[PDB]
């Protein structure tokens, strides 16, 4: 409840759809698969 | 946090991941095709003695 030093310092959003560069690859199908890697991460340092 | 098009929403629990894709692809095939065929046969005799 008390959120201290002021949580993401009022930045908003992230890049648009980096959901989609989370996603998988496949090379022989040239159709893409699922998220696998978090980008939606941030580790706490926010990195304006 | 999720963003698509300026737009705040929010990922249910069932949900993997819904991303918008581009993914277009449109074909268009047009056919054109016409015949003419045209006859004609004239025929006249005269005989008189």
């Amino acid at each position: 409840e008390d959120s201290e030093r002021r949580p993401s310092c009022d930045i908003d959003k992230p890049p648009p759809n980096i959901e989609l560069t989370g996603n998988g690859y496949n090379e022989l199908t040239g159709q893409f698969r699922n998220r696998v890697i978090n980008t939606k991460s941030f580790g706490g340092q926010c990195r304006k | 946090p999720h963003y698509i098009l300026n737009t705040r929403f929010r990922k249910p629990y069932n949900v993997e991941s819904y991303t918008p894709q581009t993914q277009g692809k449109y074909e268009f095939i047009l056919k054109e095709y016409e015949s003419y065929s045209d006859f004609e046969r004239n025929v006249t005799e005269k005989m008189a003695s």
